[PDB]
DNA sequence: ACTGCTAGAGATTTTCCCG
DNA sequence: CGGGAAAATCTCTAGCA
DNA sequence: ACTGCTAGAGATTTTCCCG
DNA sequence: CGGGAAAATCTCTAGCA
């Protein structure tokens, strides 16, 4: 191939063909071609096809303004469940978003906020309110939404059912909260046939009583799980497995090469 | 040199009722790279 | 870099020495040790040997050091033509992975059979006087000590040839000392295995390589490459020219 | 190709190997390896301190061979001539390279010339004559023999005289063909192979005494035992431990 | 070092209910 | 065990930024 | 009575080649 | 029939409007 690479190189330099046509051109292993246009700065051009996934932890909540008739509304999504809660309020200020935030946190548990980088949300109104209820900020990337793809969704979700209940309120505030109503309430679906207002509640619940469950579990229970190694404290054992937490590291082992004492 | 009550307390202070109730709940998950939520497990 | 890496650059700015403390006491790779001298200003400057010789009863010795552990290679030429300096070049080169080579600028060294001889094996060679004389010095003491030892072998051997290897022998092996009593057989070892480590701990650190291209935000246009700091899942953080980015990995490319 | 490859191709022209270096240290992918091996006519494709030596003719010429069993480390020089006396020299030259402690020969007279006994003694090489007692080396010593010749086959084409194409086959023998286990070239090997020193080490430290109480007296103590918080130091004619933080260790 | 999601419309497969 | 209908699960899109 | 598609990056499965 | 690598097929995205 010492012939053929030197002259698909050159070809490329002109045309930057892709690999299958210096492949069928110049008689080249696929292997070969790949790298010419591998190392080649103008032809990447491309990103790879995935999608991330966001946290969706009990307590994180993505926030976001959205527009309406000339009016700010100020939108936040409980991630785990759906729920909402939404305020008209006068402008974009940082004032106003520390204000919506500290009445989410004095009325759910808010341990982190994912927002995008607007100035509102980076001020340092916002983070003195933050600080003093202890919640953690999460910044999305810069020009990428689908950071906070839920929230936008969810702004989605609720500008259609504004439409659909506008003509029976006056003013857009009212509106907003009978979307918010309508939404957390009167609308069903989602893992546990639920509203949104009935799965917040079951996952804020259920993280309240596992985290006691397991905590008296874990006072009353005690052994250490020798595998393999070192003396792994002992997580869960059952049906041929047990599990254990080795220097903070969760494995599945089955009951074979596994003692406990 | 301990009162009967502390011994009483400390005798007072099963297992298989918290596991059981541990297990009652439902996990809905996903794999790092698949966007569809798995059903309940245990 | 790491903490022990950041004390020791710190502790050059306090003593205005690169190689001499982090190659050593703190076993910072070479490339790393020798990148940091030549982004040093104050610093002007196991693959290193020398090469000299001698004129002991009117024959030509040319002897050989492994500077790291008072290694010798030596061998009487019967002269001082650049044709057998390369043969016995050859030799070193052969024997031990031979990086780098101190002579003076002599015809001795300069000829072109001894050019060609550091063609074929991959050696380089300075010609001159050395930025550190003193171990020219050193080297020149080692062989007075030499010239010592065969005016007592010299009882042992009927050609003075033969004693000049057999003294080449002792100090390699039988005459151990410093620090802990070693011959110049141990210290090589040592050296070489450390060595071969140190390759392999250059390769998991420069792993810690990555071409990253990726689309600037809002910019239509791709740009790169930059380097891979971290690897997420949706999202990596890229240096593009000292200016530390992050991507989703949707918006990248990792070559 | 890349700047890499291309400078593999020129180091295969240096050194006669194909796949044991640009697969391995230039990470080629193995088709193209494979392909350049096609293109190169050149490319046909127990003790430690225990060597072989042995006697070989090419061209007229007489070359003396030592090998390492243990790794295939591959030392030769050309000879003058036959005789005994060239063979003790250059088994004089091996015993300063590396600690060699026994070889086997063939009996040849060359060999069980007396002068060769006289070196082994005073340098320290014992001789094990006969053929090797281990059913590895037996075939292997002949078979790094045609190794070697076959290189040579090779290298003859850069090289008019003998003396020099020697050297060259030894130094591609020595790193540029690696294999065997993971792709380790014999000089590697021997390096790992090769690797009292840490007794003598700490004969002759002393311990500057001290006690718990943090005084100056610096008793003459002999050091005993360092680590694990505390050191343990004889006093005279007792037994007793001191923290790190006291009892300065000298050298008598 | 961070990350698309949600809800509805229609298609497909599974389950349950009388045999 | 067999259909047939009712329920549950799957595929896929717009629209939010 | 008209209608999303294309090309590349990485993951997964299939096929082929020496055994 | 078995691996192992090389080739072919599959999943999925941006960007165009
Ligand atoms: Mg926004
Ligand atoms: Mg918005």
């Amino acid at each position: 191939f010492l012939d053929g690479i030197d002259k698909a190189q050159e070809e490329h330099e002109k045309y930057h063909s892709n690999w299958r046509a210096m492949a069928s051109d110049f008689n080249l292993p696929p292997v070969v071609a790949k790298e010419i246009v591998a190392s080649c700065d103008k032809c990447q051009l491309k990103g790879e096809a995935m999608h991330g996934q966001v946290d969706c932890s009990p307590g994180i909540w993505q926030l976001d303004c959205t527009h309406l008739e000339g009016k700010v509304i100020l939108v936040a999504v409980h991630v785990a469940s759906g729920y909402i809660e939404a305020e008209v309020i006068p402008a974009e200020t940082g004032q106003e978003t520390a204000y919506f935030l500290l009445k989410l946190a004095g009325r759910w548990p808010v341990k982190t906020v994912h927002t995008d980088n607007g100035s509102n949300f980076t001020s340092t109104t916002v983070k003195a309110a933050c600080w003093w209820a202890g919640i953690k900020q999460e910044f999305g990337i810069p020009y990428n939404p689908q950071s906070q793809g839920v929230i936008e969704s969810m702004n989605k979700e609720l500008k259609k059912i504004i439409g659909q209940v506008r003509d029976q309120a006056e003013h857009l505030k009212t509106a907003v909260q009978m979307a918010v109503f309508i939404h957390n309430f009167k609308r069903k679906g989602g893992i546990g046939g639920y509203s949104a207002g009935e799965r917040i509640v079951d996952i804020i619940a259920t993280d309240i009583q596992t985290k006691e469950l397991q905590k008296q579990i874990t006072k009353i229970q005690n052994f250490r799980v020798y595998y393999r190694k070192g003396p792994a404290k002992l997580l869960w054992k059952g049906e041929g497995a047990v599990v254990i937490q080795d220097n903070s590291d969760i494995k599945v082992v089955p009951r074979r090469k596994a003692k406990i004492i | 040199g301990y009162s009967a009550g502390e011994r009483i307390v400390d005798i007072i202070a099963e297992l298989q009722k918290q596991i059981t109730k541990i297990q009652n709940f439902r996990v809905y998950y996903r794999d790092s790279r698949d966007p569809v939520w798995k059903g309940p497990a245990k």
